[PDB]
């Protein structure tokens, strides 16, 4: 769920530009995404539903 | 305690110090004083640098000294 | 020998500064603070050569003309006036 | 779509182990939430932005120019002519916030290059000021095809600046970058990391210079009574010298001062001429190399 | 802003945080924080009595809160800071000696960017920058992994 | 010797009192001569000079000038390497936030404010505007 979710926000975080993009973006920008929804208190709230 | 300072400090990575006790002791002078180490002073001088003002006070409430 | 001057920033605060006895001491210091102070004696007032950087009209006018301009203007101003 | 396989695993596992908290210089979602809230614009509104800065700069022109000698403006007009100045910056400020998507899409580029992304977003905005400023609508051109340059070269410009520790003019990072990029070529050609003379002969530089440029190019890695006696010992030999000629050794080997006076200075402080000065010189280096006189500094031997 | 704007006053950033400071009601804070603690009978009560423990000290240590926010970032003297050669080619340098710079480059360019007249969202991304690099200089891990 | 030690807030004034210069430039050295650079984060007239009782342009060379600044370079002849203890400063365009009073829990500003700590987060990294202040006196009449 963590990684349709995240690929799902980062194809719209990073608007068009950054998709099939070398590692140093996407990944980061992943990473930043899944940091972000580990703490998300609904997310969590959600996933426990 | 005088013995055990001067055993930590004079007597051991102590440049300045070690070198004052030794001309001291040759020239016959009175052995000087320590204080104030090298580690101490870098300490303080951090503490500066994280913007927390530290100072030094004599007596039970006086004012500073170097 | 040392000899001791006298500064002042434009904020107003005041240094000192010894100098040497056997040199010429410059009308302007950079103080303590960072801002570039005057010696107060006052003398040697020099105009400093203080051209402004190549501000935004002259950056325009470098590829417009004095009339073209104008007749810009007016016809904005022609625009506005459909109220 | 619906595929999940051990990259897909691998994929999530490294973006969480590669971030457990937010860093400084990724967190630009804050910066991109802000662009999205402006839409872009198109030819024509482009042009009617360009006329109204043009028109409110040369507004304010003349209203500062009529200062000096007077002519006060009727109310209409100078109120009028007040709007349009407005009016200026209003649309400055309009058609910078629209283009702000070029910028972020030209420094994703340069990004990883030893500067931070967002640095590199600032600069591309810094460089897109520049290029609103010099933009003109009249060539018939997009906006977007002239202000890529000044974005471009704003962005490499500040690399060549701040990209590194100890800093580089740019026409020196130029050729250090050129030598990486020859550098590729001669490897993939040659298939090893060859040695200075074919890289000067490529290069069509020294085999001497190229190595001084490659060390330029290197990247920074993270982390005594006896000689009080012997003065003393000074004044003490030269006690057994008289005054007049003592001063001479003073003046000449420069005893509390330094400076080694020459033999006509000497002549000048003492009011002779010079050759007296080298001959007091003589005798008295004589006399003190006597052993009776320097008998016990011989033990200062270096 | 539009329609009241001469009603009130608003600000964002660290700038309006040192305006809310300079604003603060300390002794009558403190006072009614107390009253508050004589008065409550719950949790209520606890949540005034354990952040008196922190408004308290400004008021009887004497020293204001108003270094919470900086005007001025002062800097480590050099030799605390080696940049000393080695031996084959290399400088050895010390970390922090780079956030320093950091910090300057963001600086001096919101020094230009504010002259220039730049609009708000460019400047308001550079003081975050600011931010964020006194942040990473004095303490990095609190943000997160840092530069 | 001294008997007790304090620390406490440091405002703007200590620091540009302690400071000898403020550090207007980041370069550090220059890259092909490896002397320090003006202005930079190892300027030598704001943290002294880096060889005994010398400069950087080398006019004075003497033990005697103990007192003296040099004309040219501006680096004051002092005893020894004081640069161990000298420091300097950075005046910075806008006002930001000691992060040891800020983050963590309990957040000592937000206890002050009486700013819940996510509320603070937003205020301080330009999320969320803040009203300072407003005028009882006139919006209820006008
Ligand atoms: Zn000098």
């Amino acid at each position: 769920v963590t990684y349709v979710v995240t690929e799902r926000a980062v194809a719209r975080i990073g608007r068009g530009w950054l998709t099939r993009d070398d590692k140093h973006a996407w990944e980061k920008m992943r990473a930043d995404v899944v940091g972000e929804l580990e703490d998300h208190e609904q997310f969590n709230a959600a996933l426990d539903a | 305690a005088y013995t055990l300072q001067e055993l930590l400090t004079i007597k051991s990575d102590d440049t300045v110090g070690r070198v004052k006790v030794y001309e001291a002791i040759v020239k016959g002078e009175n052995i000087p004083e320590p204080g104030i180490p090298e580690s101490f002073k870098v300490l303080l001088k951090e503490l500066q640098s994280l913007c927390l003002n530290v100072e030094v006070l004599s007596s039970d409430g006086a004012a500073i000294e170097m | 020998p040392r000899q001791v001057a006298r500064y002042r920033t434009d904020n107003g605060e005041e240094f000192d500064v010894p100098f040497a006895d056997d040199a010429e001491i410059p009308g302007t210091w950079l103080c303590r603070n960072g801002l570039e102070g005057t010696l107060i004696e006052g003398d040697v007032p020099e105009p400093k050569k203080v051209k402004p950087p190549r501000t935004h009209w002259d950056m325009l006018l470098e590829r417009r003309s004095v009339e073209e301009l104008e007749e810009l203007l007016k016809e904005r101003l022609d625009l506005i006036k459909a109220k | 779509d619906f595929v999940w396989d051990e990259e897909e695993s691998e994929a999530l596992r490294q973006a969480r182990k590669d971030a457990e908290l937010t860093a400084s210089a990724d967190s630009v979602r804050a910066y991109l939430k802000q662009i999205g809230k402006v839409a872009l614009l198109n030819a024509e509104e482009e042009v009617e932005l360009a006329k109204r800065i043009e028109a409110g700069l040369y507004a304010t022109q003349k209203l500062a120019e009529l200062a000096e000698k007077g002519e006060k403006l009727p109310v209409q007009q100078r109120r009028d002519m007040q709007w349009i100045c407005r009016d200026g910056d209003r649309a400055k400020n309009h058609l910078l916030e629209a283009n702000l998507r070029l910028v972020v899409s030209l420094a994703k580029r340069y990004t990883g290059r030893g500067m931070a992304f967002l640095d590199l977003i600032q600069e591309g905005n810094l460089g897109l000021i520049r290029a609103v400023e010099k933009f003109d609508y009249t060539k018939g051109y997009k906006f977007s095809t002239y202000a890529t340059w000044w974005i471009r070269q704003a962005i490499t410009r500040a690399m060549a600046d701040q990209a590194r520790t100890i800093r580089i003019p740019v026409h020196m990072v130029e050729v250090i970058n050129k030598l990486g990029r020859i550098q590729r070529e001669l490897l993939q050609d040659l298939g090893r990391e060859p040695t200075p003379e074919e890289l000067a002969k490529e290069m069509d530089i020294t085999p001497e210079k190229v190595l001084e440029i490659q060390q330029y190019a290197r990247e920074p890695i993270s982390l005594a009574v006896s000689f009080t006696l012997l003065q003393d010992q000074l004044q003490s030999v030269l006690e057994t010298l008289s005054e007049r000629e003592a001063g001479v050794v003073r003046l000449r080997f420069g005893l509390t001062d330094g400076q080694p006076r020459t033999l006509d200075e000497i002549g000048q402080v003492y009011g002779v001429t010079r050759e007296r000065i080298r001959q007091i010189e003589s005798k008295t280096m004589s006399k003190l190399r006597h052993p009776s006189r320097s008998q016990v500094l011989r033990d200062y031997l270096d | 802003q539009d329609r009241y704007g001469e009603y009130f006053t608003g600000a964002m950033g660290a700038e309006s945080i040192k305006k809310l400071i300079e604003n603060f009601d300390i002794d009558a804070e403190a006072e009614s924080l107390r009253e508050v603690i004589r008065s409550g009978k719950g949790q209520k009560k606890l949540r005034a009595l354990k952040r008196l423990k922190v408004v308290a000290a400004f008021q009887q240590s004497g020293n204001s809160p108003m270094g919470m926010v900086l005007d001025a970032v002062p800097v480590i003297p050099p030799e605390l800071r080696p940049m000393v050669q080695l031996d084959g080619g290399r400088f050895a340098t010390s970390d922090l000696n780079d956030l320093y710079r950091r910090v300057i480059n963001r600086n001096n360019r919101l020094k230009r960017l504010i002259d220039l007249g730049a609009p708000e969202i460019i400047v308001n991304n550079e003081k975050r920058m600011l931010q964020e690099s006194v942040d990473a200089l004095f303490d990095n891990g609190r943000r997160g992994r840092p530069v | 010797f001294f008997d007790e030690l304090r620390i406490g807030l440091a405002t703007a004034d200590d620091i540009r009192n302690w400071s000898y210069g403020e550090v207007k430039k980041p370069e550090t050295i220059n890259y092909r001569t490896l002397k320090p650079e003006k202005d930079g984060l190892f300027c030598e007239k704001i943290f002294g000079p880096t060889r005994d009782w010398e400069c950087y342009c080398g006019k004075y060379k003497r033990v005697r000038f103990k007192g003296i600044i040099c004309e040219r370079c501006g680096v004051e002849v002092t005893r020894a390497k004081v640069r161990r203890e000298r420091m300097g400063h950075i005046e910075l365009a806008a006002p930001v936030t000691h992060i040891w009073y800020f983050k963590g829990v309990p957040s000592r500003l937000g206890y002050l404010l009486d700013l819940a700590p996510k509320d603070l987060e937003k205020i301080i990294y330009f999320a969320a505007y803040v009203i300072t202040s407003v005028d009882d006196e006139m919006r209820h009449n006008e």
